[PDB]
């Protein structure tokens, strides 16, 4: 459980049925810009601000050894974002990642969503949220993660593991991708998936 | 305002997506969600979008209060159509679905949406008046029971609730008519659209609340802590009459019985707006009060009554005044509850 199962070669992509829908709509205003062929860095160029999600090209790995772990560095507002981990049929727009069912997210107003714990708070299909947690900004890097053997999810601030006892990831068939939501534009990020040393060391803290 | 239309663009699409998809026969789309949620506002979003103007040509709205009667759902296409229902006055209700069946037979591929739909027994009693003509015809339903929808369709669309961020942004821009919140109110504004869970008509109705209170913090503050996290009750969100109560003690004591005056009528009625000018200066509310003749000042209690969304605009003239104006059904529930009081 304590050594990490890195996706390195993972980026973010729009896949082929999601842009086909994406494309199956005439509008071009709504899209995200990809700085490839690295794909770690996202813009949200989009001239009205609304919810727009992206995801990773690899799921996570269904093992019940090791920890999956990515780290995601943020520019620009840094207002109005959302991390987490999402199933692939999850809707990228007018919608973030964790409010979306069956998935689980950080938000940048302080939320840890998807996680039905003793003493939540319910919020719209009474979904399940965990508020007062440290909100982020521009120049925080914010990690999530899945330890695979406990099924734990994990979250960093900027190198500091939060609390995340008994917030567990279900074992579904079905394949969870890392999923970043942006709303406001000029929003950009950066994300790590082993390509760059990690500020959470997960030697010394899993 | 289709400006202050927040975040159901996706929504939108989605449900534009089954109405294009399907066979030639009749296909029925309910959309399902509890009152306030927006349902009615989606549906005005869907009907007037390009592509659905530009599939389906011939489109029309009716509202099916809980208390509607079929015979009148036949005069009232057949009104829309024809423009002629004397004939029709004293035609039974059979002739007059034949009557209708055969406009839409003539007719092309249509689109009807049905407001509002109560119970499946109304639907299949409207039914009657659609021909399966196989023209690739679509029917757009909102309604409240989840029984009625999955009736029509196994797969009925639930409407989502806004996010936290479209919380806010809605709220913003009707608290504050497309002007940009004050940052010292921010904190305190964006923590009472939270605690409205994403629900429209809880944030659009708060927004009527803070307009009348003056835009300072220990106001904002007041409000937010007055508004506990819970007050929409999954028992009775019929019992938002708290934040309902909050935008009514604001009011000048004129416009609270010029409010409750809604009470008087049917839930969810259809009132033509200079009938209730005139009827409001009978009943005294409108105090000739200085320059101000009792028919403009009756106009600018209702326009103030817009202005604090307490009342919905369902129609406007050609002279962009109210035509027609509608009370949402939950805050009938208030104006019924608390005019029993006063
Ligand atoms: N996407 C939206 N953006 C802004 N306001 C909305 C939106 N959806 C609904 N509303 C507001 O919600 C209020 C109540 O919605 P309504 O359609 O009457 O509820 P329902 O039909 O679900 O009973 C309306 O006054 C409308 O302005």
């Amino acid at each position: 459980e304590s050594t990490p199962v890195l996706t390195l070669q993972n980026r973010w992509a729009y896949s082929a049925r999601d842009e086909k829908l994406a494309w199956d709509s005439a509008a071009r205003d709504e899209k995200l810009e990809l700085t490839e062929p690295a794909g770690l860095i996202v813009q949200f160029i989009g001239e009205n601000s609304k919810h727009r999600s992206v995801r990773a090209k690899l799921p996570i790995p269904k093992g019940n050894s090791g920890i999956f772990y990515y780290e995601v560095t943020i520019s620009g507002d840094g207002d109005a974002i959302y991390i987490g981990l999402a199933t692939e049929q999850m809707p990228l727009r007018d919608t973030h990642v964790g409010y979306n069912e069956g998935t689980y997210g950080y938000g940048s107003s302080g939320k840890f969503w998807g996680h039905e714990v003793g003493g939540c708070s319910h919020w719209g299909n009474e979904r399940p949220y965990i508020d007062g947690q440290p909100k982020f900004d521009r120049n925080n890097i914010i990690g999530c993660g899945v330890n695979l053997k406990t099924r734990q999810i994990i979250y960093t601030h900027n190198g500091r593991p939060l609390e995340t006892t008994g917030l567990l990831v279900a074992e579904s068939a079905a394949e969870l991708y890392p999923c970043v939501s942006l709303f406001t534009s000029g929003n950009e990020i950066e994300a790590n998936f082993g390509t760059k040393p990690f500020k959470f060391n997960i030697a010394e803290g899993i | 305002e289709e400006d202050d239309v927040v975040g159901f663009d996706d929504e939108a699409q989605t449900v534009i997506d089954r109405l294009l998809e399907g066979s030639g026969d009749l296909e029925v789309i309910p959309v399902v969600g509890m009152p306030g949620l927006g349902k009615t506002t989606l549906a005005t979003k869907i009907f007037k979008h390009p592509k659905i103007e530009y599939e389906f040509f011939t489109r029309l709205w009716l509202y099916v209060s809980q208390s509607y009667k079929t015979r009148e759902l036949y005069l009232n296409i057949i009104s829309k159509f024809t423009g002629n229902t004397k004939h029709c006055r004293d035609m039974s209700e059979k002739d007059l679905a034949l009557k209708v069946q055969e406009i839409l037979e003539e007719g092309g591929k249509y689109l009807i949406v049905l407001d509002d739909v109560w119970s499946t027994d109304a639907w299949d009693r409207i039914k009657i008046a659609f021909p399966k003509n196989d023209k690739g015809n679509r029917v757009l339903l909102t309604t409240r029971d989840h029984r009625v929808a999955r009736y029509c369709n196994r797969s009925p669309h639930d409407l989502k609730f806004l996010t936290d961020e479209e919380s806010w942004i809605l709220l913003e821009k009707r608290a504050f008519h497309k002007a940009k919140c004050l940052p010292e109110l921010e904190t305190n504004g964006k923590s009472i659209a939270r605690k409205c869970k994403g629900l429209p008509l809880a944030i659009v109705v708060i927004a009527g609340a803070l307009i009348g209170k003056s835009k300072t913090i220990k106001e904002w503050e007041q409000v937010d802590q007055s508004v506990g996290e819970h007050f929409i009750n999954r028992d009775q969100p019929n019992s938002c009459d708290k934040l309902v109560r909050m935008s009514y003690d604001v009011l000048p004591y004129d416009w609270k019985a010029c409010f409750l005056y809604f009470g008087t009528f049917p839930r969810g009625y259809l009132i033509p707006a200079r009938k209730l000018i005139r009827l409001w200066i009978a009943e005294g509310f409108i105090q000739y009060r200085g320059d101000l003749s009792p028919e403009c000042k009756a106009e600018e209690y209702l326009n103030e009554l817009v202005n604090r969304n307490l009342v919905m605009v369902m129609q406007r003239t050609v002279d962009g005044q109210i035509k027609t104006c509608r009370v949402h059904d939950m805050l009938y529930e208030f104006c019924w509850q608390e005019a029993t009081t006063e």
